[PDB]
């Protein structure tokens, strides 16, 4: 169906795609943006570790 | 838009109702019976139907509401008397002329066509407000002034203040904007009885409830924003303490909470309110019913709005408390409302708990008792209200052992133990002091200690004094007034003498129908401190208590002089009195 | 000797606070040590976000 | 390292009904998977999937089904265990009973997640206490004392004192020292307690000056019933990271466990579980045991966690289910006595079912004197003798109490007058109680005195 008729904001998205089953039902939002919120909630104590030492 | 589909006796299925949502609250049927959804299984949903639902028609229309149960508070909620699902009874029966309670009544719950006196304050018209910020007060009736606080939820730069005059709820009074979409708000607020009311800080409770009864008072005292039992069953003690509650207490309002009791009962408890007045300290004279607000729940009523009445009530409550007024709920029967809530579980097929209750009584108990407190408001200007609820038990039997009377002591921290013996005994407190407790006077010591710092030390010779009343009880039970010793002998007569003299009240009398706290710690002070001169003589307890019979007149007396003549001359009345039996037990030492 | 007792309190009290207030700065030094731990590490953790495979 | 994934949100809500929301056409869901689900007002809560078949899902809402539609509700699978961000950073802060940081700082920076409801340590590997603890109250040290890794509860119905006695154990809560970094460092759980009772709490571990080495882990009546079920979780898995992943001692706090019972009872009364004896799951044993046993000491580590409960009895009755299971599971009890309260005793200490079952082991030569278990026995064994003489002078009379009897009963008053009352805030040492201990036992003559040998005390001397 494509963004022909609503699209994800640009600045409110930076990128990538929604890929969601015939009436929407189940969604898989693999936006750049929640993907990075992920990764960076796994990474944290990594990022934790590092800061100290 | 919604048909139903299955009604077997209260439970009743309907379908079309996929956007529907959990506990809300829904139209069924053309008599316009109300329920509340249970389950949302598939696209169908499951609604509970409060009224009988004898007559339903298959594929009769169900409309939703978009709420769950939820009160219309507002100007006009003072005076007025509603029952457990927030419906007015008397504009009901105005309306309908006769008696019975309408099968699908539909009046609203104040009426929006009356008009009431509108101010605001001082904002401007492009202002900034937010939600909990005091924009107008009403003057409902007179001195019950009712202020108008922004609803909770709302917030944003005023775009239109409706200057002072005359209006209705229907009318808008109020329109702002947040972001560019501007709503606006009129007189009426919506909310839903199960959700709490929005807080900013739980204070620490310090003031207590002055009761106008002695007993209350002094011995076993209570804290504004602080909960309360009662064991009412007989006596009438329940009606004496809410009549006192309501004519002479702190509180600015009182909100009488009826569930599931005997219907005369209430229609009694409910005759008297109208016949109940009380004077202005001002020395003007009005009508309680002109600061109280009633909910009243027969056992006629649907066991749904009978559960439903404390919950409302205690909303009732805490939307009064939001302009920092000091309100206090009175919870009729509590073990009503349990029984009433068994009654639902059984419907609902829940598994059975100890002694029959469902599992989550004593949560649902704790949870409706912890909106008790005194609270900082929500919004400007800083002002701080108060919710006590002196909800009362029903054990059965006495026995303080059902779940509920349990629960109810677990979770209260003031009990007041009111005793059948004494009132067989034709004592009109009939407030025991061997069972009755105050865990808040730690908290409550500041004010005591702040007023005067002797009067708690006073208190706890009194809590002494009793404690030892029982001893010598025993004692002369068993051996009988000969073994006591002479300051045994002061010992018992000073208990008796407080038993009988200040630890009970006179009620119907004029002179003791208030007892002012100055007056009260004035015969304590009185009470004592002759105590304890007697005792440290020991003296032949014969000879003082011939030589005292003027101080023991003049002790008696304490507590039968009127309050006409104000606190500065019966407290200095008392003060020469306790002065005079200082001087008699001294010098004829 | 109650109040010459606690004289040297009024000082002590606040020589701990201004310890307290010089050891919390030296802390932030060392998060701003961490904002060199930032500036060392930064590009490290901005680099570690190349999780963009697959 | 395999590459992410983002969690898919659905919204085929299939089914509401009391806590539990049901799901379909779930694509690969996982056993005990949290998942928040946001409703169509946009407010979001945390929920557990309790039971998982086929493509369905049945799961538990946390903060209550209401509001919840069948057409307007998103379901997100983190694909993930309920998970515990643990950190050395955690103390001296409180938190809610889910852990949202509720003393107006930052989150916590985990230094790693750890999933709570952890394994079992290997019995194998799990060691013995042998240490003594001190508290700071006579009557619990001197008799029945607590091991430094011992679980042991406190039995005390409402109203009693002992949220007070639990505040003072807290505050004055250190080692024999016969060092601060390993310190005692307590985790404070707290369930379904009261608001005014929360204050209390938090103005008393702040008056204290400890704040920077304990945590609060408060869960009021408000909160949802199902969260006061992973509280004590939260705080054990805490408690857990600082004892063996750090090395500082734990003492770990939880009041209120009756509360807890009722938790247990109300969840398992809305999926309608078997009921053991009254109404209570049938699996109450395992819950209490996935909470209690886990106080011990692990070899290869120094820490230890110790382990102090507070129930209530509901009716005043030893024999309801929650403490006749605890103390099955708790190796121990201290109890508190309504009647000695009636009697105006601070600490209400009742000495008589109080038996400490690591207290073998406590005891000996490194601590405490060499007739500490004599001394102990017999001030154990005289109060029942004591009692059964108050009793036949009740059912008798005076004359009834002989030569002997009089003794006994004599001992009794003594007993419960000077050795078990205590000073608010008295440290009172066990060498200065247990010379007044063994002056009680010597109100009995030392020759009548049949389970202790003479030369046990007598090995000690008096002044």
């Amino acid at each position: 169906p494509g963004p022909g008729h609503h699209n994800a904001h640009g600045p409110s998205c930076s990128g990538g795609v929604v890929v969601a089953s015939r009436d929407g039902k189940i969604v898989c939002e693999n936006t750049l943006d929640a993907r990075l919120d992920v990764v960076f909630r796994k990474k944290l104590p990594e990022i934790r570790k590092q800061l100290v030492s | 838009y919604g048909y139903v589909r299955k009604v077997s006796g209260p439970v009743v299925i309907a379908d079309g109702m996929n956007g529907a949502a959990m506990y809300e609250l829904v139209r069924v049927g053309h008599d316009n019976l109300i329920g509340e959804i249970i389950r949302l299984e598939g696209d169908s949903a499951t609604i509970q139907v409060y009224e009988e639902t004898a007559g339903l028609m298959v594929n009769d229309p169900v409309l939703r509401t978009h709420k769950p149960l939820s009160v219309e508070l507002g100007p006009g909620i003072l005076g007025n008397i509603f029952d457990g699902i927030q419906r007015p009874l008397k504009t009901i029966a105005i309306r309908s002329g006769d008696v019975y309670i309408p099968r699908g009544v539909s009046v609203p719950a104040l009426d929006k066509d009356t008009l009431w006196e509108f101010q605001p304050k001082k904002i401007g018209e492009g202002d900034l407000l937010t939600g909990g910020d005091l924009y107008a007060t009403v003057f409902e009736n007179s001195l019950m002034q009712h202020h108008v606080a922004l609803p909770p939820d709302a917030m944003g730069k005023v775009t239109y203040v409706a200057p002072a005059g005359q209006y209705s709820l229907k009318d808008t009074v109020l329109e702002l904007e947040f972001q560019g979409v501007k709503k606006s708000f009129t007189m009426l607020q919506a909310w839903p009885v199960r959700t709490p009311r929005p807080v900013s800080s739980k204070l620490a409770a310090d003031t207590p409830l002055l009761t106008g009864q002695r007993v209350l008072d002094a011995l076993f005292p209570s804290v504004l924003g602080g909960t309360c039992a009662i064991p009412g069953a007989f006596g009438c003690g329940k009606t004496v303490i809410s009549q006192a509650l309501s004519k002479y207490s702190n509180s600015d309002t009182v909100v009488y909470v009826g569930c599931g009791e005997r219907g005369n009962e209430m229609a009694e408890v409910l005759m008297d309110f109208p016949q109940l007045t009380m004077t202005l300290p001002d020395g003007r004279e009005e009508s309680v019913m002109k600061r109280t607000t009633l909910v009243a729940n027969t056992s006629n009523m649907p066991v749904a709005a009978r559960e439903a009445s404390i919950y409302t009530g205690i909303t009732i409550a805490e939307y009064f408390r939001d302009m920092g007024y000091n309100v206090s709920m009175m919870a009729d029967s509590t073990s009503r409302w349990a029984e009433a809530l068994r009654e639902i579980s059984g419907r609902l097929a829940e598994m059975p708990a100890d002694s029959g209750y469902p599992a989550y009584l004593a949560a649902r108990l704790a949870s409706f008792y912890e909106r008790a407190g005194k609270v900082k408001c929500l919004g400007g200007p800083e002002r701080t209200g108060s919710v006590t609820i002196v909800g009362a038990v029903s054990p059965p039997g006495g026995d303080f052992s059902d779940p509920v009377t349990s629960a109810t002591l677990s979770i209260v921290q003031v009990f007041w133990g009111l005793d059948k013996k004494l009132a067989q005994r034709k004592h009109f407190p009939s407030v025991n002091w061997l069972i009755s407790y105050s865990k808040y006077s730690t908290a409550l010591e500041s004010f005591y200690e702040q007023f005067d710092p002797d009067f708690i030390n006073i208190r706890t010779k009194a809590r002494e004094v009793l404690q030892r009343e029982d001893d010598l009880n025993e004692i002369v039970q068993l051996v009988g007034k000969d073994a006591l010793a002479e300051g045994d002998k002061i010992t018992l007569e000073t208990a008796k003498l407080l038993r009988e003299d200040y630890l009970a009240q006179n009620a119907f009398t004029p002179y003791d129908k208030f007892c002012p706290f100055y007056k009260s710690v004035w015969m304590m002070r009185n009470i004592i401190h002759f105590y304890n001169l007697a005792n440290q003589a020991v003296i032949t307890y014969t000879l003082i208590k011939h030589r005292l019979g003027d101080l023991f007149y003049r002790l008696v007396s304490q507590k039968f002089e009127d309050p006409a003549e104000g606190e500065p001359a019966l407290v200095a009345k008392f003060k020469k009195l306790h002065e005079d039996l200082t001087a008699g037990f001294r010098a004829l030492e | 000797e109650f109040q010459r007792k606690l004289a040297e309190s009024s000082g002590d009290s606040g020589a701990n606070v201004k310890r307290l207030e010089q050891e919390t700065e030296v802390k932030i030094h060392h998060l701003n040590a961490g904002a060199e731990k930032i500036q060392y590490d930064v590009v490290q953790m901005l680099l570690k976000h190349v999780t963009t495979v697959k | 390292e395999g590459t992410l994934e983002v969690a898919m949100e659905y919204r085929t809500v299939t089914g509401v009904a009391g806590p539990l929301v049901i799901l379909d056409k779930v694509k690969g869901p996982k056993y005990y998977e949290i998942v928040n689900i946001r409703l169509g007002d946009g407010t979001m809560r945390r929920g557990q999937v309790l039971e998982v078949d086929g493509e369905k899902a049945v799961v538990q809402v946390f903060e209550g089904t209401s509001g919840i539609d069948n057409k307007f509700t998103t379901v997100q699978f983190t694909g993930e265990v309920l998970k515990t961000p643990v950190s050395l950073d955690m103390l001296g802060r409180i938190f809610n009973g889910s852990g949202k940081p509720i003393d107006n700082g930052p989150p916590i920076l985990p230094e790693a997640y750890l999933d709570i409801s952890g394994s079992s340590i290997n019995p194998s590997e799990r060691t013995y206490p042998e240490e003594m603890i001190q508290t700071g109250i006579s009557t619990i040290d001197v008799m029945n004392s607590i091991a430094r890794g011992q679980k042991i509860p406190l039995f005390s119905a409402a109203g009693l004192p002992h949220n007070e006695i639990a505040a003072q154990i807290c505050r004055q809560a250190g080692l024999v020292k016969r060092g601060e970094e390993d310190n005692f460092a307590i985790v404070f759980a707290a369930m379904g307690v009261n608001m005014e009772t929360a204050q209390f709490f938090k103005r008393d571990f702040e008056e204290n000056g400890s704040m920077e080495r304990v945590t609060l882990f408060l869960n009021l009546a408000n909160d949802p019933t199902i969260e006061r079920i992973i509280t004590p979780r939260i705080a054990l898995t805490t408690a857990e990271y600082l004892a063996y992943e750090c090395g500082k001692h734990v003492l770990v706090i939880l009041t209120d466990m009756s509360s807890y019972a009722d938790a247990l009872r109300e969840v398992s009364a809305a999926r309608e579980e078997v009921p053991g004896r009254r109404g209570y799951p049938g699996y109450m044993y395992t819950d209490l045991a996935q909470i209690y046993e886990r106080a011990g000491r692990i070899e290869g580590r120094k820490g230890s966690i110790t382990q102090i409960p507070i129930l209530t009895m509901p009716n005043d009755d030893i024999t309801h289910p929650t403490p006749d299971l605890t103390g099955y599971i708790t190796e121990g009890q201290i109890y508190i006595d309504r009647q000695l309260q009636n009697r105006q005793i601070y600490p209400p200490i009742n000495v008589l079912p109080s038996l400490s079952r690591l207290m073998k082991s406590a005891i000996g030569e490194g601590m405490t004197r060499r007739d500490h278990s004599d001394v102990s026995n017999q001030l154990y064994a005289n109060y029942a003798i004591g009692k059964d003489v108050q009793a036949m002078k009740a059912v008798v009379g005076e004359e009834a109490l002989s030569s002997e009897d009089l003794l006994y009963l004599e001992f009794l008053d003594k007993f419960e007058r000077k050795f078990v009352a205590q000073g608010a805030y008295d440290s009172r040492n066990i060498f200065q109680s247990l010379d007044l201990a063994w002056t009680l036992l010597r109100i009995f003559p030392r020759e009548l005195l049949h389970r202790i040998p003479g030369k046990t005390l007598d090995q000690y001397y008096s002044r």
